[PDB]
């Protein structure tokens, strides 16, 4: 997405 | 008793036979090695290129 | 509690580099060895790729947000990692299933288990994992890929379990068995590490998952669900540990291991 | 009747015990303790030949010096080719256990025998193409130990009923038998000339024969436990003898008795081949603790050790211009050593 | 090159017909029975049995040839013959090249007293006392690497084939259990 | 050579003494397991004792159990077997063997009837 992060579904949305 | 007179004719036969000395046995042996000590390549390895093994 | 409790980027790529050389080594270590190639070491030889394979796949990630600092780019390395992620853990299962082979049939299991099929199988399974992988980070939005990915999950511990406990139970009856010609300790403690490793390293990763789906607003769920990335650093502890309780356990490739 | 046999054969044993230290006068040690040490022999593995399942009980090499043929208990008897690493030929065999295996002069036929008891002769030639047993040699009845060809047509054959055989492949019947051994006879060794051999039995006795006649020349004790391996040092007028007491000897024809031993205190465990170098200063044993020891013939030193084989090495053969050496194990790999 | 082609071909066959009979060699459960080679089917499981009475009575080398077998079937009849066979198990279960090999172990033919004293103050009655002598040696340099399988035989030799089925499944098991340090 | 020369056997009274020894040479003593076997007229080579390198493990016959004693010096190369009350069933020749192998536990073919490392054989004959 916009500002990507370590793994995937660690953001609750 | 045929087994022991079988082993009695051995023995007889194999004790007249004539020995050299074990010096001469030895001098022979180490003589033999000196000579064709160059042609043996475990004891000087060949260079690579000569060498059948890894071109 | 709510603030996403993150880790440094520099100890991602320390786990990341030390999985890596550890699963190289082991996959080297049965490679060389034509003694080492029977139908058991080559499972093994898929877990240690999928291991090494999340840890770069990861420690990559690490990399890239740290360079970074997409959207195509992203779905890319998400992709590998959640396909790469399910190979490591159908890899266990396939290993667990051939031990169960090799103890209950033992006769039968020479001829049915031949080289060819070991192949196919392996093949298959990874071709399986990347597909559902694939498909999975693709449709990540949805609802139903999550709830996929934990009922997988639970069903591959739930049968992994279960084998190694029925082995345990027939290697009680044979101990039981030699107490008329002169303990059970020494199986207690090996089923209680692989069956606890497993659990430990991953589960927490999948109690996140199922907490998303369920109790996304819960107070007491999002405090949880904050140490994403310590969940992240377990699933790479998992990568380091494997070649240590399944490869290093048997004298031939640890006396290999040794002399490399 | 038997007392006075028994104690005139004891007379006899003493006669030639006397004779033999009246000719050591000076031992080997003594001789070639004023000469410059080989050094250290370290070689290492050029080629690791795999494709046999099972142990690798014995090997043999071709008089080309590129081609040598392996026997394995799985059934199979594998022709190399060292240089390539490729496999030339592979045999079923009709028993599995198969315990010796040689290479004809000429490398037109292959012998192989084991519990069988009996010697099969295979043809390489075969102008049909495919490779198929000419003649099954029967007769011996105990397990054949060893087997080494003089020409195209006769075969010497060691097994473990106390008897090595004479053998004439066209008619397929025993020229001449060889008696005298009281246990199993486990190796052969041919001279330079097929004029003699010496056979090494499970009796610590090794002995003397000759071909042509078919009578035991002379008979050479000193082992303290059963003789594996036997080779003729290259000049023709001695043997070095590998026993299960730990110790490898060489002894001299014409002196006849014993020279040297090649014992070391770490070593406690039996010796399964023996070969000499194509100068014979250096002699490699290769031991049942899963390594091979170079020694050097002439001065009881050690020179090296041939270290990579997990299990026991059971053969162990040199060239015939003595370029390299290869060694089996029950590892189911040969290694050829440069 | 073209030479070294035409041998890669040669090469390439024979490598096919090694990867059939390396699964044809691993299938087979290979046994050795002393008091030739049989081949027989069980469920369809192959067993290849090599009896050694063409031999002689000195066992001491071409018993070494035998450790690549899944277990030895040893038969004793029931001079001290008795006491003779116990000597050749000893032997058998303490060399180094079989201390991983399982024993069957088969009493037919069904004074002791006499030959052995200490059966006068055994209570267990003649069969076990045989059975346990051969036990004691078994449990005494085991190391837990192999086991012995003792049955009694009235020698009418009905069901035998089926005991040596059963007992070949527990000594596999056996030693994968302890490869996977799970007995 | 491998020599092995059995002495002190002969005829006795039933439940009189006897002492067999067995003289060694051509081979390390200590390094071999050290046998005794008997050959009854018509009848078979029999096992009695054998004892250990050292000389810790003793093992007899059950018919000569606790009566038969088994004992070896190293410093002189020499095998006894002291011969205690002994009865009819006990005639036979007993001959001095030792293992083939050296520091080994397995003891093969010592009853062989052509066994290379055995003694020539001394009679014991138990008679009134
Ligand atoms: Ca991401």
């Amino acid at each position: 997405s916009y500002s990507l992060e370590h793994x995937r579904w660690g953001k609750p949305v | 008793i045929a087994q022991a007179r079988k082993l009695v004719e051995q023995l007889k036969m194999e004790a007249n036979i004539d020995r050299i000395k074990v010096s001469k046995a030895a001098a022979d042996l180490m003589a033999y090695c000196e000579a064709h000590a160059k042609e043996d390549p475990l004891l000087t390895p060949v260079p690579a290129s000569e060498n059948p093994f890894r071109e | 509690c709510y603030e996403q409790l993150f880790v440094s980027p520099e100890v991602f790529v320390t786990l990341g580099v030390i999985s890596l050389l550890e699963n190289i080594l082991v996959i080297v270590a049965i490679a060389k060895n034509k003694n080492l190639h029977s139908p058991m070491y080559f499972f093994i030889c898929s877990l240690a790729v999928a291991d090494m394979l999340v840890s770069v796949s990861n420690g990559s990630e690490t990399i890239v947000i740290t360079l970074l600092n997409t959207v195509n780019i992203d779905n890319v390395i998400d992709s590998v990692i959640c396909s790469s992620l399910l190979a490591s853990i159908c890899s266990l299962l396939s290993i667990a299933v051939d031990r169960y082979f090799t103890i209950f049939y033992a006769l039968q299991y020479h001829n049915i288990m031949t080289v060819k099929r070991v192949g196919i199988i392996i093949s298959c399974i990874w071709a399986a994992c990347t597909v559902s992988g694939i498909l999975f980070i693709i449709y990540s939005d949805s609802s139903a890929v999550i709830i996929c990915l934990i009922t997988m999950f639970f069903t591959m511990l739930a049968l992994m379990a279960s084998l190694y406990v029925h082995m345990f139970l027939m290697a009680r009856l044979h101990i039981k068995r030699i107490a008329v010609l002169p303990a059970n300790m020494k199986g207690a403690i090996t089923l209680t590490i692989l069956i606890g490793v497993f659990v430990v390293c991953w589960a927490p990763f999948f109690l996140h998952l199922i907490f998303y789906i369920s109790c996304p607003q819960n107070p007491y769920c999002v405090c949880f669900m904050s140490h994403f990335n310590l969940y992240l650093i377990l699933i790479m502890c998992n990568s380091i540990i494997d070649p240590l309780i399944y490869a290093l356990r048997s004298q031939e490739l640890r006396k290999t291991f040794k002399e490399i | 009747e038997l007392d006075q046999l028994r104690q005139e054969a004891e007379q006899l044993k003493n006669q030639i015990r006397d004779a033999r230290k009246a000719c050591a006068d000076a031992t080997l040690s003594q001789i070639t303790n004023n000469i410059d040490p080989v050094g250290r022999i370290q070689m290492r593995t050029r080629r690791t030949l795999r494709g046999h399942l099972a142990k690798i009980y014995a090997m043999h090499w071709g008089t080309d010096s590129r081609l040598l043929v392996s026997a394995s208990q799985d059934g199979k008897l594998i022709i190399w080719d060292s240089y390539t690493t490729n496999k030339v030929h592979a045999i079923p065999l009709r028993s599995s256990w198969v315990m010796t295996c040689a290479y004809a002069p000429s490398g037109n036929y292959v012998a192989c025998g084991g519990l069988d008891n009996i010697c099969s002769i295979y043809n390489l030639k075969t102008r049909e193409g495919n490779v198929r047993v000419s003649r099954e040699l029967a007769g011996h009845t105990g397990y054949l130990s060893c087997c080494r060809f003089l020409d195209d047509n006769q075969i010497v054959t060691s097994s473990g009923d106390t008897t090595c055989a004479l053998w004439d492949i066209e008619t397929g019947q025993q020229t001449t038998t060889f008696t005298g051994h009281t246990g199993d006879v486990m190796s052969l060794s041919l001279a330079p000339d097929t004029r003699l051999f010496v056979s090494g039995a499970c009796d610590a006795s090794a002995k003397l024969w000759d071909v042509r006649e078919g009578m035991c020349r002379q008979t050479f004790t000193g082992h303290e436990s059963d003789i594996n391996a036997i080779c003729f040092f290259p000049n023709g007028n001695a043997f070095a003898t590998g026993s299960d007491d730990a110790t490898c000897r060489l002894f001299d024809l014409r002196a006849d008795q014993e020279l040297m031993t090649y014992s070391h205190d770490n070593i406690i465990c039996g010796i399964t081949s023996v070969s000499f170098s194509k100068s014979g200063r250096l002699l490699l044993a290769g031991y049942d603790d899963f390594n091979c020891n170079v020694w050097d013939a002439l001065k009881a030193d050690r020179a090296g050790v041939l270290a990579g084989h997990d299990n026991r090495v059971s053969c162990l053969g040199v060239t015939d211009d003595g370029m390299a050496v290869a060694t089996g194990s029950w590892d189911s790999f040969l290694k050829i050593w440069n | 090159r073209n030479e070294e082609k035409a041998q890669r071909e040669a090469n390439k066959k024979i490598e096919k017909q090694l990867q059939k009979d390396k699964q044809v060699y691993r299938a087979t459960h290979r046994l050795l029975l002393l008091g030739f080679e049989t081949k027989f089917q069980v469920d369809k499981v192959n067993f290849h049995m090599f009896d050694v009475g063409g031999q002689r009575d000195e066992r001491r080398k071409w018993i070494q040839c035998f450790n690549d077998v899944t277990a030895i079937i040893f038969v004793v009849a029931s001079t001290n013959r008795l006491q003779e066979a116990l000597n050749l198990f000893k032997s058998i279960w303490n060399n180094r090249w079989l201390r991983t090999i399982s024993v069957i172990l088969f009493l037919n033919k069904q004074k002791i007293e006499d030959y052995f004293p200490e059966f006068a103050r055994y209570t267990t009655r003649a069969k076990y006392f045989i059975r346990d002598e051969f036990l004691r040696i078994s449990t005494a340099s085991g190391d837990g690497r192999h086991y012995c399988y003792p049955h009694f035989t009235c020698a009418v030799d009905t069901e035998n084939i089926r005991r040596v089925f059963n007992d070949c499944r527990d000594i596999i098991q056996r030693m994968h259990l302890r490869q996977y340090e799970l007995l | 050579q491998v020599q092995l020369q059995e002495s002190g056997g002969g005829l006795v009274q039933p439940g009189g003494s006897l002492r067999l020894s067995c003289a060694a040479s051509g081979f390390t003593f200590s390094n071999y397991k050290m046998n005794w076997v008997r050959q009854a007229p018509g009848k078979g080579l029999e096992w009695v004792s054998d004892i250990s390198q050292s000389g810790a493990s003793i093992s007899y016959t059950g018919s000569v159990k606790g009566r038969f004693t088994i004992s070896r010096d190293n410093a002189k190369n020499t095998l006894y077997l002291q011969m205690n009350s002994l009865k009819p069933e006990d005639t036979a020749v007993y001959y001095c063997a030792r293992c083939p192998a050296p520091f080994t536990r397995d003891c093969f073919d010592v009853t062989s009837t052509t066994y290379a490392y055995r003694g020539q054989g001394t009679q014991v004959t138990v008679s009134s």
